[PDB]
């Protein structure tokens, strides 16, 4: 298990993250949050070597799989980056994940530095 | 607020089947128990609804907000479908009491502004103009629940 | 399956049940559980078509539906006092008044 | 065991006693007879009507039919049924 510190930070940094909104009061997080399944979207899967959403993110702090911040980081910016990736740019997904990276590590320096 | 639909992310198939001779509003509560209304189904239709485990629903006469029940009951919350099995909501009349039922027969023949032209004692006329209203309900079975 | 009935005599209305398949007798038998008169001085009638004894109310023409509880069919009901049986005898209910105008 | 109603009109109206306790009014008022000064027969039979539906269709998993009630009858029966409480 983590030092029950590190596994505070870590949920209050991705609650900002998730709970954030526009100033249209959206939950830009909320596409995020689970992804579509194989069944649903099969091509996602073809594109997208390794999926995550924010389900997964959250069960792997519960579940202590993340063992620092950097590790955290990089899961996040994984999950922006397929969604870059699949979703075509000045899309309103695309512009919403650059929203995210960047309230991530504005909300990490906050909350950590 | 006590009364609301879970958002539990977890899809069930459900039947409303409208057994009732009323046109029917289905009425769902969202996840802060807001009611909001759903087109509605006339007598003796059903559609298959995709709705969610956990979401809750009412139903209630249209033209009206006379209260209906579904399933013996005042509300439908469908559990998980088993093995792809649709959860049916029967849409039915209550037995409404004589007196209210007397209620709904004027209210429909007479204009608000008139209750207070017909020959009945002055309760009568609160009475015809308390109208039914899912606020009401939704407030009434909140303090059952709870208790 | 249930019938729902008015059994009518002068001015006197039996509110009361029974199954489709149950004989004329068999009401006669209920009626004099409250009447107390035998089923040997009763007359029942579907209008004025006097009822053959051992008919069912199905037969007769009383059924699931016509005969509801809501609007339950009628029983023309009719004594016999030494030897003659009366002429079935229904005195008709009130009236109600003319329909406001404010409900039309 | 049944019991007897009757009309102002003077009509008797002779009902299950489990139907008329439906009626809150006529758990109190109750040799079995009730009168009944101000309900006349056109009213009184519908009122009873309404027990024998009531009790058929409370707690039935049947779908239930409307009560009818012609716009004639609507105004004294909503009175009765005021009076009666049921």
């Amino acid at each position: 298990p983590n030092p029950p510190k590190l596994t505070k930070q870590m949920n209050a940094i991705i609650d900002t993250v998730i709970n954030y909104k526009d100033s249209s009061g959206r939950q830009l997080s909320e596409v995020f949050i689970q992804l579509p399944s194989r069944k649903e979207l099969p091509e996602y899967y073809e594109l997208i070597r390794k999926p995550v959403d924010f389900k997964k993110i959250k069960e792997r702090i519960r579940n202590h799989k993340y063992r620092s911040l950097g590790d955290l980081e990089k899961d996040v910016m994984l999950l922006c980056h397929n969604a870059q990736t699949f979703n075509l740019e000045g899309s309103q997904i695309y512009e919403d994940s650059i929203v995210l990276q960047s309230v991530f590590k504005s909300a990490r320096q906050k909350i950590a530095k | 607020p006590v009364l609301r639909s879970v958002n539990s992310r977890e899809p069930s198939q459900v039947i409303f089947c409208n057994r009732s001779p009323r046109v029917v509003l289905p009425v769902w509560l969202n996840f802060d128990g807001e009611p909001q209304p759903y087109p509605t189904l006339p007598p003796g239709t059903g559609r298959r609804i995709h709705s969610y485990r956990g979401h809750l629903w009412l139903f209630r006469d249209a033209g009206t907000h006379d209260g209906l029940l579904v399933n013996q009951t005042e509300l439908f919350v469908p559990s998980l479908n088993v093995d792809g099995q649709p959860i049916f909501a029967n849409i039915t009349l209550p037995v409404y009491t004589l007196k209210e039922r007397c209620l709904q027969v004027v209210r429909s023949l007479v204009k608000p502004e008139n209750y207070r032209r017909l020959d009945i004692v002055r309760s009568l006329y609160e009475d015809l103009e308390d109208h039914p209203n899912v606020q009401k309900d939704l407030e009434r079975l909140t303090q059952e629940r709870i208790a | 399956m249930d019938v729902f009935l008015m059994i009518r005599r002068h001015k006197t209305t039996i509110f009361t049940d029974a199954k489709e398949s149950s004989t004329v007798f068999e009401l006669k038998r209920i009626v004099e559980g409250i009447l107390k008169r035998p089923p040997d001085e009763q007359r029942l009638y579907k209008d004025d078509q006097l009822l053959d004894d051992g008919k069912t109310l199905g037969e007769c023409g009383f059924t699931s539906q016509t005969a509801r509880p809501q609007a339950p069919a009628t029983v023309g009901l009719a004594f016999r006092a030494d030897d003659t049986f009366e002429a079935l005898c229904i005195e008709p209910f009130s009236s109600p008044p003319e329909l406001p105008d404010v409900m039309k | 065991m049944y019991v007897k109603l009757i009309s102002s009109d003077g009509h008797e109206f002779i009902v299950k006693r489990e139907h008329a306790l439906t009626s809150g009014t006529i758990k109190a008022m109750l040799t079995n007879e009730v009168n009944f000064r101000e309900i006349p027969s056109h009213v009184l039979s519908k009122v009873c009507m309404y027990f024998t539906y009531k009790v058929r269709y409370t707690n039935s998993s049947t779908e239930i039919p409307e009560f009818p009630i012609a716009p004639e009858i609507a105004l004294e029966l909503l009175m009765a049924a005021n009076f009666l409480d049921c």
